[PDB]
């Protein structure tokens, strides 16, 4: 779970970020 | 191996800098990361803090949890550079931390283990754009 949790904030994370220069 | 040590030079460089405060190519990428890295960061404070709480590096060499987080992260079958920037900061927040604790650690270990999992198993990703190339123009600004 730990670890999940953690991926799952990075992937959050770098998806906002890689859509934010994206755009 | 020419793209692992591009790739170890950059985020050991950035991770260093981050940690202790302290061709061209390479140093356009590792502008961009410390532009866009330090970037990432900033909203994200309270999400890196709770993620290094989680992860609960004991020392400069345990790697393996983030590594395991970090395939995991990319399991769904995407990849983009601003997943990889986030990895990449993140280890940085965690270097910070690590030199925090104790000041003569390195953070080579970790430098690796991020660079082991992008090179490693995007390398034909990475190849196909030529490498940090496709870093440096996403995060491109005029
Ligand atoms: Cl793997
Ligand atoms: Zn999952
Ligand atoms: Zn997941
Ligand atoms: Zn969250
Ligand atoms: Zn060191
Ligand atoms: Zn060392
Ligand atoms: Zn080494
Ligand atoms: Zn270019």
């Amino acid at each position: 779970r730990p670890e999940i949790w953690i991926a799952q904030e990075l992937r959050r994370i770098g998806d906002e970020f890689n859509a934010y220069y994206a755009r | 191996d020419d793209l692992y040590r591009q790739s170890l030079e950059i985020i050991s460089r950035y991770l260093r800098e981050q940690a202790t405060g302290s061709g061209a190519a390479g140093r356009r990428a590792l502008e961009t990361l410390r532009r866009v890295g330090d970037g990432v960061q900033r909203n994200h404070e309270t999400a890196f803090q709770g993620m290094l709480r989680k992860l609960d590096i004991k020392n400069e060499d345990d790697v393996k949890s983030l590594s395991r987080v970090m395939i995991h992260v990319f399991s769904d079958g995407v990849t983009n550079w601003g997943r990889i920037v986030t990895l990449i900061s993140f280890g940085a927040f965690v270097a910070k931390h690590l030199k925090t604790i104790n000041q003569e650690s390195c953070i080579e270990p970790l430098a690796e283990s991020i660079t082991d999992v992008l090179v490693r198993t995007k390398r034909d990703w990475l190849v196909k754009q030529r490498g940090w190339d496709g870093f440096v123009e996403f995060f491109h600004v005029e």
